[PDB]
RNA sequence: GAUGGGGUAGCAGAACGUUGAGUGAAUCUUAGAUUUUUUUUUUAUAACUAAAUAUAGAUGAUAACUCAAGUGAGAAUGGU
């Protein structure tokens, strides 16, 4: 299991998993490019007063 | 880290063994066969053997800065087994600083004095290490004469049975056979 | 001043809120991290994770304060530890079930767990200080949180004039850890034993409130991996919580209770005796079986110790060290329960 | 009779059951006026937008500091801290740097002595004269 | 030192140590050493 | 010596002599009962539940005791009604009729007199005064080595000694 | 943007506020050296 | 694969059975004695790994218990237990100076060292039910 | 909570290796029997330590306000029958405090100051030497009686929580080895 | 003097010495809060810069 | 999965530090410049973090690059 890596020739490299097996990396300009969660991702997650778990699950 | 991680207090306890100068060992003697001709274990083979322990160099745990060492009871030291004729032709030096002062003394004049007790105490006193513990552990090297001594309440027992007693070996598997009813 | 203006922009009428705004939270480095830090899935918002950091003693609303969220994450702890501590050690005695209890979701391990987060404390509660900090009044002591333990009649006289109270009362009347329930400003002063005590209990808080606010995000089943990873992965030497009075009655009744033949102390082996450090190895026997062993310098400590361990083997027998938990059934379909042993109780004697 | 000692807690083990990283916080102080602060520079605006999104879990703090050279001083969990000047440095030196703050603890440097540490006790106890088939000197 | 003049600041504190002693006056703290806005 | 790593080999010890006979061409599980003091979850045979089935036959068969220290016998040579004589002498003249006197009288143990009776308070006063009176007779170098004494009875109780 | 000094560290962790209220309270300046003058002694006695 | 031995499929049961249990992994041929929750610190910095990478050990040479201890010939089979570690970041050791000089000549070179350690973390130590295979 | 005062003397005629012996005569002493101690010494410096061991106590009761209780103190022992106070020094040496406000000597050392003057010696071939005539002070440190009843219960609970000492202690083995010897 | 009697003020508390009623200092000769004739009069010849 | 690794006389290369100078009428400093200390970290003859003490707005300090040397001392029965 590898964890979130920035390789500096070639860009962030996401977590992967070999026991399940994935390399994707992935290089922009832009933080939504790089695949991680942004200030606009997290208010997104905030909005979303309506989502709510399964009673079952709960 | 884990192996010696627990309780060391029975590691560094003092056990007080016990040898006889004069019973047949088949291990320290240099004769080993028939088995009427196995002989004692000679003063320096002793000596040797008792060196190691007062350094506690047969535990798992031995370090030499610490004093892991034990305490030897050595019986029956009149009879102290010795080869050739060393008995009276080994000659013990000493001086004082004084020139004219050498004083030589053969062993059986030296145990017509101090007994056996104290050519075996120079014996093992050589076979340590020289520094700061060598009085110490020589001074746990309690050698007596006959087989009378303060430490027959001491020697380690197991069941009841003194260690070199007839029946001492089966007494030790008897306990560890109830040791195994466990998880 | 005009040299230095100000780093973040807030209100006039921010200074004087009890606690940062909502919004607030969507702008602090320490939240984002601290959300990453514990792995904390994207559906808990970071105006969640702000107000598990809100204590009670900064802001007296029922919103916006840590106090509810803290006894729903309190309840999930204490339960999911308990069952797992009894189908571990199906015999350990009540006392000692409240000092294991204790030990693992306390405040003190709490404590422990919230710092090593990464969890800095606010000086004082004020809504200009970021969300990121765990914020609290030491100074007010008027905050406690709802037990189910009940309040004891004679608990005047108990402190008091030392009045008994048993164990096993403690299980209804006393809190969920077996303790007794009810037991300007000027900054110019030091530290006090009352305030490093509710300093304590306000890290407490937040992490029982981490664990709420998963259950209502994430469900149960994320809480209680949650609860399994941070705190049930502890290593606690319970052998240690052991204090024994007359340890060798209470092994006789044990023996007399199940029927064993009466226990014998024999001298398994000895060395140094008439010495400075004398050792005894003693072993209690119950018939051919050895029961307990116990090595000492005195020939009485070497057969209380041998009767302490005796009891230790007993009250610690474990089934497994990764046994299956009652709680395992109400999630998805799993292989059907089988029933764990039940103790009957530790022993009593004079 | 048992009594229960009520002063004996449980004991974390970062990296059972769950992994923190040390590294809570990371100050990155630059100079636009010091001409070793040429590299920092630099690598704050190459290298560190990648390396922050790479590490979620760790505060990053871009501030000036005027007529002083540039560090990287990182916060970690126990409280310690460690700061590395890195002036007249390349960017990408920068961001070797960095690593070893992120990779590090705020534990003290000490002498390699013991590979392993354990908390736990022997598997198989420590010897013991006693609990052993003897010994004849 | 033992043949040195006693000044007229020497003779002033010997008249003061027989004051406290006796029990005539009560010592209290300092009020001139330090003009602070503490005032503590 | 001169660098560490010298050191290390002066003080080696070597393993034990089960775990030199490594086995060849294959892996084998042999039996090696370390000569060592066993821990406390180790659980006896006898203290395990019948459900439990791990119990079975020692790991040696899958492949006299020794001397009395303490066999204490109990016995009940009072009667209840020479139970109230007790608490009558005892609190009649608690002087003449100590524990011991009761305990020869009735051939019973001191602790049980003690059980079933009580001195009258006066005279237990009058009994802690005596032995503090004697702890104030102690220098230094006893008062400390007697509260050594009772520090070492309560740390083995706890599980320190 | 600017260079975070002691002050600003404070407000941060709140406790800015609670120091105005005290160095006000004993009348010490807050951000300032205050109304008074630099020493004074040396200079009129033509200290170079 | 080679089958187990059928000694060591009627003893395995009784040694996962006991409460403890150590082994002895082997780091690019060097041993190391842990247990769950010890923390490993290696003599070199491992390369290609960060603070929060999980590594995989197979190569064990002896995994026991108190009583009874499973020894490989070259190293125990991977299929009867199961390993894992936690990278938890590299530490350093305090700057070193050697001194390097000889008798009547003035010049001392000097030597400075500072090396880095990764450390690791046992998380998962069990021995698996074998009776399957 | 602690009164204290730091005394340096004025400049004595007389060296260190001289002065050095006559303030370790007064070290741990109490004033009264630091003063009866120097007025009947046979050093000609002890008549200079008793007028400026007296200044010390003249400033340590005006300015520090010590030695002031001994009426007040008095009563609790008599009037009401108290058991006074025992200690025992770092040196060993035990005392009984009936007055807490009593002033004795803390610290004292000496310091060597300006040089007085200098006289030539003129020896034998023309050689000539400068003898330095030499110049000392002394500093007494004057503490009141509370202060040694508080270090002493220090050093007392310090002793108390060493715990006992037991006969089988558990040393630890401080070398490592991936393999069990046992 | 006065960097060390503002220490003494905050530290000793209820304690703070009576310097008013302590001796002179012998390298001026001065009592306590009190200035020299030279000091006080500005008598001291100055430079004609 | 590059090769190489002791060193005197001696030869060679690459750098740090010290004093002064140019950019400099520049940059920063009571929101603490500077403080012979202590402490912390970094492959480290050096600098850096923090702490403590004191109180400066320039007759203060200073990055970077460059220029010039009264430029680096356990060793001369050396000198003061
Ligand atoms: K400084
Ligand atoms: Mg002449
Ligand atoms: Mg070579
Ligand atoms: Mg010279
Ligand atoms: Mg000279």
């Amino acid at each position: 299991k590898q964890v979130r890596r920035f390789i500096p020739g070639v860009g962030v490299q996401d977590e992967v998993d070999f026991s399940k097996v994935g390399a994707v990396v992935r290089d922009g300009k832009r933080a939504g490019d790089l695949g991680v969660r942004t200030r606009s991702d997290w208010e997104v997650i905030g909005k979303m007063k309506s989502v709510l778990p399964k009673v079952k699950a709960l | 880290m884990s192996q010696t991680v627990g309780a060391t207090r029975l590691a560094y306890s003092r056990v007080w063994h016990h040898i006889s100068a004069v019973t047949p060992h088949p291990t320290l003697s240099t004769i080993k066969a028939p088995s009427e001709a196995i002989t004692p274990p000679s003063l320096g083979r002793l000596a040797s053997r008792i060196a190691t322990i007062l350094m506690g160099k047969h535990k798992p745990i031995w370090d030499p800065s610490t004093d892991c060492g034990d305490y030897v009871v050595v019986t029956n030291c009149a009879g102290l087994y010795t080869t050739g004729h060393k008995k009276w032709r080994k000659t013990y030096y000493r001086h004082n600083t004084r020139p004219g002062s050498l004083q030589a003394i053969t062993m059986d004049a030296l145990m017509e004095k101090h007994g056996g007790a104290e050519v075996l105490r120079k014996a093992v006193s050589g076979m340590l290490p020289k520094n700061r513990l060598r009085d110490k552990r020589l001074a746990r090297l309690k050698a007596f004469e006959g087989d009378a001594h303060p430490y027959k309440e001491n020697l380690v027992r197991f069941g009841g049975k003194v260690v070199g007693a007839p029946g001492w070996e089966e007494a030790v598997k008897a306990i560890r056979e109830a040791d195994m009813e466990r998880l | 001043n005009d040299r230095f203006p100000p780093l973040e922009p807030l209100p006039p009428a921010a200074e004087s809120l009890p606690s940062p705004l909502p919004e607030r939270a969507l702008t602090s480095a320490k939240l984002a991290a601290l959300h990453a830090r514990l792995n904390l899935s994207p559906k808990i918002p970071l105006q969640t994770l702000a107000r598990t950091l809100v204590d009670a003693s900064a802001d007296e609303n029922p919103q916006f304060n840590n106090a509810n969220l803290a006894f729903v994450g309190q309840t999930l702890i204490n339960y999911h530890i308990a069952e797992w501590l009894l189908c571990k050690y199906p015999r350990l005695p009540q006392g000692i079930l409240f000092s294991a209890m204790k030990a693992y979701a306390g405040p003190k391990p709490l404590l422990q767990i919230a710092r090593s987060w990464g969890v800095d404390t606010a000086a004082v509660p004020g809504g200009e200080v970021d969300p990121g900090l765990l914020q609290f009044d030491a100074l007010k002591p008027g905050v406690a949180i709802t037990n189910f333990g009940y309040k004891r009649t004679e608990l005047a006289y108990l402190e008091k004039f030392k009045w008994r109270r048993g164990m096993a009362s403690r299980v209804v009347l006393d809190d969920d850890f077996g303790d007794v329930v009810r037991s300007d400003v000027s900054y110019d002063r030091y530290g006090n034993p009352d305030t490093r005590a509710a300093a304590e209990r306000a890290h407490a808080y937040f992490v029982r409130a981490v664990v709420g606010a998963i259950y209502a995000h994430c469900g149960r089943e994320a809480a209680k991996a949650f609860v399994k990873a941070h705190i049930m992965s502890r290593t606690l030497d319970i052998a240690k919580l052991f204090e024994f009075k007359y340890p060798t009655r209470e092994l006789a009744a044990l023996c007399a209770r199940e029927d064993f033949e009466p226990p014998v102390a024999r001298l398994l082996s000895e060395t140094g005796r008439q010495s400075r450090t004398p050792v005894f190895v003693v072993g209690i026997y119950s018939g051919s079986d050895k029961l307990g062993e116990g090595a000492a310098s005195s020939l009485d400590h070497a057969r209380f110790k041998a009767a302490m361990n005796a009891l230790k083997a007993w009250y610690l027998y474990s089934p497994g060290e990764n046994p299956r938990v009652p709680s395992d059934m109400l999630e998805e379909g799993a292989k059907p329960w089988t029933p764990a042993y039940i103790d009957m109780g530790e022993v009593i004697s004079r | 009779t048992v009594k229960a000692l009520t002063q004996i807690s449980s004991a974390g083990r970062n990296g059972v059951g769950a992994f923190v990283l040390q590294c809570k916080k990371l100050d990155i102080h630059y100079s636009d006026w010091a001409g070793s602060s040429r590299g920092m520079n630099g690598f704050i605006k190459s290298l560190l937008p990648k390396f922050a999104a790479a590490n979620p879990q760790i505060e990053f703090v871009v501030s000036p500091r005027p007529a002083k050279h540039p560090i990287l001083m990182g916060h970690y969990i126990n409280g310690r801290t460690k700061a590395i000047c890195v002036r007249n440095m390349e960017p990408l030196e920068i961001l070797k740097k960095a690593e070893l703050l992120r990779d590090a603890s705020g534990e003290k440097p000490q002498k390699f002595k013991k590979p392993v540490t354990s908390t736990n006790p022997s598997v198989r106890g420590v010897w013991s004269p006693y609990h052993g088939q003897g010994m004849a000197v | 030192p033992s043949q040195f003049e006693v000044t007229k600041d020497r003779k002033a504190i010997k008249a003061r140590q027989s004051k406290f002693l006796s029990g005539e006056e009560t010592w209290a703290p300092g009020k001139v050493n330090a003009f602070l806005n503490s005032k503590i | 010596q001169s660098t560490a790593n010298r050191t290390k080999r002066m003080l080696n010890i070597p393993p034990h002599e089960s775990f030199l006979n490594v086995p060849v061409e294959g892996d084998r599980i042999i039996f090696n009962p370390p000569s060592s003091e066993a821990s406390v979850y180790h659980t006896p045979f006898k203290f395990l539940p019948r459900s439990d089935p791990r119990r079975r036959a020692n790991i040696y068969k899958l492949f006299d005791l020794p001397p009395v220290l303490y066999n204490p016998t109990k016995s009940y040579n009072v009667t209840p009604e020479q139970v109230e004589e007790i608490r009558e002498l005892r609190a009649k003249d608690p002087k003449k009729y100590s524990v011991t006197y009761l305990s020869n009288k009735y051939n019973c143990t001191k602790v049980f007199i003690m059980m079933c009776t009580q001195a009258p308070r006066e005279h237990q006063e009058q009994h802690k005064l005596a032995r503090a009176r004697t702890a104030e007779n102690w220098g230094p170098r006893r008062a400390a080595a007697k509260l050594d004494a009772r520090r070492r009875k309560e740390m083995l109780h706890r599980g320190e000694i | 943007p600017r260079r975070v000094t002691p002050v600003d560290k404070e407000r941060m962790v709140g406790r800015w506020k609670v120091i105005q209220k005290e160095l006000q309270k004993r009348e010490l300046p807050v951000l300032g050296t205050g109304n008074h003058g630099k020493y004074v002694e040396l200079k009129w006695l033509g200290s170079k | 694969q080679p089958p187990i031995s059928q000694q060591v499929k009627e003893l395995l049961p009784v040694l996962a059975a006991q409460p403890g249990h150590y082994t002895t992994i082997h780091i690019h041929g060097k041993p190391y004695l842990v247990t769950e929750g010890d923390t490993v610190k290696l003599p070199f910095k491992m390369p290609g790994v960060a603070p929060g990478d999980v590594l995989r050990l197979n190569r064990a040479s002896v995994i026991g218990s108190r009583d009874l201890t499973l020894q490989g010939a070259p190293y125990v089979d991977e299929r009867l237990f199961e390993c894992r570690a936690i990278v938890m970041g590299t530490e350093s050791e305090p700057m070193r100076v050697m001194i390097k000089k000889k008798r009547r000549c003035r010049k001392k070179k000097h030597v400075f060292s500072k090396h880095k350690y990764t450390v690791l973390r046992i998380n998962q130590l069990k021995i698996n039910d074998v009776s399957s295979l | 909570t602690e009164r204290k005062l730091v005394y340096k003397t004025g400049y004595l005629p007389t060296s260190v290796k001289k002065l050095v012996h006559l303030s370790r005569q007064i070290r741990g002493k109490t004033v009264s029997e630091a003063l009866v101690q120097m007025q009947f010494s046979k050093k000609k410096m002890a008549k200079e330590v008793k007028t400026e061991l007296l200044r010390a106590e003249a400033k340590a009761i005006v300015t520090r306000g010590m030695g002031l209780g001994k009426a007040a103190a008095a009563a609790a022992q008599k009037e009401t029958g108290a058991e006074p106070v025992k200690i025992q020094t770092k040196d060993g040496k035990h005392l009984e405090i009936r007055d807490p406000t009593r002033i004795y000597v803390a610290e004292t050392f000496v310091n060597k100051g300006f040089t007085r003057g200098v006289e030539l010696d003129y020896r034998a071939r023309g050689r000539v030497f400068k003898m330095n005539k030499p110049t000392t002070t002394m500093t007494v440190v004057l503490k009141e009686e509370k202060t040694r009843i508080r270090e002493h219960q220090e050093r007392v609970a310090k002793k108390l929580r060493q715990g006992p000492w037991v006969h089988l202690p558990d040393r630890p083995v401080t070398s490592q080895r991936q393999f069990y010897s046992w | 003097a006065a960097v060390e009697a503002r220490n003494e003020d905050w530290m000793l508390g209820p304690l703070a010495p009576r310097r008013e009623l302590d001796e002179i200092t012998l390298s001026n000769g001065n009592f306590f809060g009190s200035l020299s004739p030279t000091r006080a009069l500005l008598e001291s010849e100055v430079s004609e810069e």
